[PDB]
RNA sequence: UAGGAAGAGUAGUACUGCCCGUACCGCAAACCGACACAGGUAGAUGAGGAGAGAAUCCUAAGGUGAGCGAGAGAACUCUCG
RNA sequence: GUAUGAGUAGCGAAAGAAGGGUGAGAAUCCCUUCCACCGAAUAUCUAAGGUUUCCUGAGGAAGGCUCGUCCGCUCAGGGUUAGUCGGGACCUAAGCCGAGGCCGAUAGGCGUAGGCGAUGGACAACAGGUAGAGAUUCCUGUACCAGUGCUAAUUGUUUAAC
RNA sequence: GCUGUACGUAAGCGUUGAUCCAGAGAUUUCCGAAUGGGGGAACCCACUAUCUUUAGUCGGAUAGUAUCCUUACGUGAAUACAUAGCGUGAGGAAGGCAGACCCAGGGAACUGAAACAUCUAAGUACCUGGAGGAAGAGAAAGAAAAAUCGAUUUCCUGAGUAGCGGCGAGCGAAACGGAAAGAGCCCAAACCAAGAAGCUUGCUUCUUGGGGUUGUAGGACACUCUAUACGGAGUUACAAAAGAAAGUUAUAAAUGAAGCGGUCUGGAAAGGCCCGCCAAAGACGGUAACAGCCCGGUAGUUGAAAUGGCUUUCCCUCCAGAGUGGAUCCUGAGUACGGCGGAACACGUGAAAUUCCGUCGGAAUCCGGGAGGACCAUCUCCCAAGGCUAAAUACUCCCUAGUGAC
């Protein structure tokens, strides 16, 4: 279920500029762990993964008149490879 | 919806009373007809992605079903419909 | 707490006294923790004096 | 899905893991920007749903 | 001082669900909070 | 010790190491006080001269210039001399 | 709902000034310089609590007791990286629950084993960099704890290395 | 034609039949009785098995693992057989609601009496437990009286009577009568049979089958006649659990008459004026303004693949019942009653029958026993201390169609 397990890459400026040191922001279910996250990425593209990391994210507050809901609860890995390994690319 | 895209219409009541036109288009959700020719309306369009030299635009707007009436592609002139069974396929009917 | 036997136990009255003041009161039952056979083994258990007079063996 | 019931159990769950790595990629592709066609998300989700369906049929 | 001084831990532990649903008279709150039909209970 | 025991520990290697929190405020305009409230809010650090001293006066590092102002400088009220 | 008082009381302890700049607009925003205030604090950390108030870019309707080009305001995007920090998978205290059990009109009350429960005990990483936003987390170096396999030696076989 | 409210832009699907509607299925994260253990709700940590990945750790799938009750089985102490206990398996429950209706347990006060204590309010409110679609009650140990009636319940009356009551305030029936609805049954016991347990030791005393259930007394037991599926009954009691078929209905729908009539006003005609028409269809709503003839539709007539219900048929299941005698035997015991203390009956201890609770005592059992408002006799009516039982009654979170001098 490594397909389920990472859902979306995280593509911002943060993400890009920490691209080029092989590390990779993905969006992951918040029930994953960062073992399962590093299987995950080593099945899906082929990459030795050297260490991975884990974040969770409350949900933001919104609004679009008389209406508030918190914004989707998130959890952000950011997966690092072994420099002889080949790229994943976005 | 007795009318139908596609099909040559006869309007009933209205401003447009005895004009004739296409079906451009149908609205069940509202029972409406979108009619070429009928109820054109001057929109007040300012310029955008698409229209972007913007102007006020005569285009048609949507009229109501039962102020129109259909008309037989072969006589020319409209008929009330009804419904009969040609095989094992219903159809459309004048009387 | 009752009796296994005949299910006796705290029913609920009055008490009146001269004057005819009436209060709340409980008759409580004569229940005695004494063995009986339950069933083919023993065991000790609430039971009436009423139902242990003559008829069920300790 | 008549054309789907064809297949004995392990073609259908190829398709299913092929299904779910074209899945994936749309949705990679789609949070990068770089998706023309939104609407192959729901098919190929939906296609999904009907392998995972008749199979438990067959069970 | 004043009278709230908060706590997580404290009002979970007086008046959470799971002290409502350890007595008998807390799940009548809960029934009774239900049948006004409250958005939240504790 | 009771026990279990056919595998045991030594060195060097390479690999592995889960979940929650981690922003920000935190003597405060973000906490408790209905307020951007002269109130209250645990602990660690907490320099110098003079000094017994964490007193006091002035200050260092560092923070601030406090969310209406200007200008007349009159009785009365307040705080001061 | 609108008056009256009434353009009245009040605008919530405190030192500001000028020059430049931005801008439709400046006592009020930004910069500079002098000046002044705290300094066992009016500094630096951090619990609890609050929960996005943090950063960036736009904005000035309302909020801000004035003003506003600004904000803890509004929109939109981003931002919280741990084997070693703190809490769990480790321990228990007061207390709480409590198989069975003892009590008791019911409902339930007490309570053994057992288990939860820190404000305590145990437990292995330090120093630097980080020009938008995290740092014993990331990066650079140097390490430590626990385990695993691969090699290389050594040892042990039922009066039995461990 | 469509991708909801919900515009928008983007991208797309649909007569090789979409969106939609109906039926049955599948999927159904985590919490919650929550049940693998914990827990501050929607979080955490596991074990055992099989499989899987890794160079191997690490990691991943899937199944099971709560407590109690009953029931079997196996183990198993002091203690010697054994029981307790422990374990496993097969069932079952747990919790929620409709702030409604009812059954029981427990049970106020304000108030009223122009104070107030008996009394009232009131067995109300409230707590709790049990439920079920109704519950409860119920097939006479009855109601009654020169005459009989024949299970309960609910309604009208009786009646604001009889009566209760600091005889104050106030509480207040029942039966006859008339109606709705209707229905009757089963055990216990003597007695026969088997089995096991005591050897109660030639007797009991427990588990099943038959038998039998009642008041002019009935039954067992003796005989005669029938009866072994001839016929009958049934899951609504009278035993229980299934299955088909047919029809009908509900949950989608289909068809469905007649004016684009002319003219006037008008932004627009459904309205005014003049002509017609349909009607088993002049319900409603909509449509540029008040429409039977514009639209959806209505009346009417049709139809349902699938599922659900009901009514019939069949299957299936299961079924001794009259008579005459009456040697003998049985007919609900720590109850029935009584004393004491309380309560419910309209009935406040009152002359206090009747019913119930607690505690003391304590019957006869068929030449017997109860009731008829203390009680006695006579007469009359009836058989308790065991159980079941539809209908008529009460209520409405809900579904369908509809109504309102709201
Ligand atoms: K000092
Ligand atoms: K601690
Ligand atoms: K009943
Ligand atoms: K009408
Ligand atoms: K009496
Ligand atoms: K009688
Ligand atoms: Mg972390
Ligand atoms: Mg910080
Ligand atoms: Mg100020
Ligand atoms: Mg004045
Ligand atoms: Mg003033
Ligand atoms: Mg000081
Ligand atoms: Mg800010
Ligand atoms: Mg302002
Ligand atoms: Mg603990
Ligand atoms: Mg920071
Ligand atoms: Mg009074
Ligand atoms: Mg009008
Ligand atoms: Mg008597
Ligand atoms: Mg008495
Ligand atoms: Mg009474
Ligand atoms: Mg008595
Ligand atoms: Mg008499």
């Amino acid at each position: 279920d490594a397909r389920d397990i990472i859902k979306r890459p995280v593509v911002t400026e943060e993400s890009t500029s920490i691209l080029d040191d092989k590390k990779y922001t993905f969006e992951v279910d918040t029930r994953a762990t960062k073992t399962q996250v590093k299987y995950a990425v080593e099945e899906i593209f082929d990459v030795k993964v050297a260490k991975v990391n884990v974040m969770n994210y409350k949900g933001k507050l919104k609004r679009m008149g008389r209406y508030a809901g918190y914004t989707n609860k998130r959890r952000k890995a950011i997966v690092t490879v072994t420099a002889d390994s080949k790229e994943i690319q976005f | 919806m007795h009318v139908k895209k596609g099909d040559k219409v006869k309007v009933i009541t209205g401003k447009d009373k005895g004009k004739s036109g296409k079906v451009l288009a149908a609205f069940p959700k509202k029972d409406r007809v979108l009619i070429e020719g009928i109820n054109m309306v001057k929109k007040h369009t300012k310029p955008s992605n698409v229209n972007p030299q913007g102007g006020i635009l005569n285009v048609e707007a949507p009229i109501h079903v039962s102020n129109v009436m259909l008309i037989d592609p072969k006589t020319g002139e409209p008929t009330r419909v009804g419904y009969e069974v040609k095989g094992d396929k219903k159809v459309r009917v004048a009387k | 707490k009752e009796c296994v036997i005949t299910g006796r136990k705290s029913r609920s009255g009055n008490k009146r006294s001269h004057a005819m003041n009436s209060s709340k009161r409980t008759w409580k039952a004569n229940l005695q923790k004494v063995r009986i056979l339950v069933n083919g083994k023993p065991k000790k258990v609430w039971v009436s004096a009423r139902a242990l007079k003559s008829g069920k063996v300790e | 899905a008549n054309d789907i019931r064809d297949l004995s159990t392990t073609e259908i769950q190829d398709q299913e893991k092929a299904l779910k790595e074209e899945l994936f990629n749309l949705r990679f592709q789609l949070a990068t920007g770089q998706l023309e066609n939104t609407a192959r998300i729901r098919e190929v989700r939906k296609a999904i749903a009907r392998m995972k369906t008749i199979v438990r049929e067959r069970e | 001082k004043r009278t709230y001084q908060p706590s997580k831990r404290k009002r979970k532990k007086v008046h959470g669900f799971r002290t409502r649903m350890s007595t008998k008279n807390g799940r009548r709150v809960l029934a009774s909070r239900r049948r006004k039909g409250r958005k939240v209970l504790s």
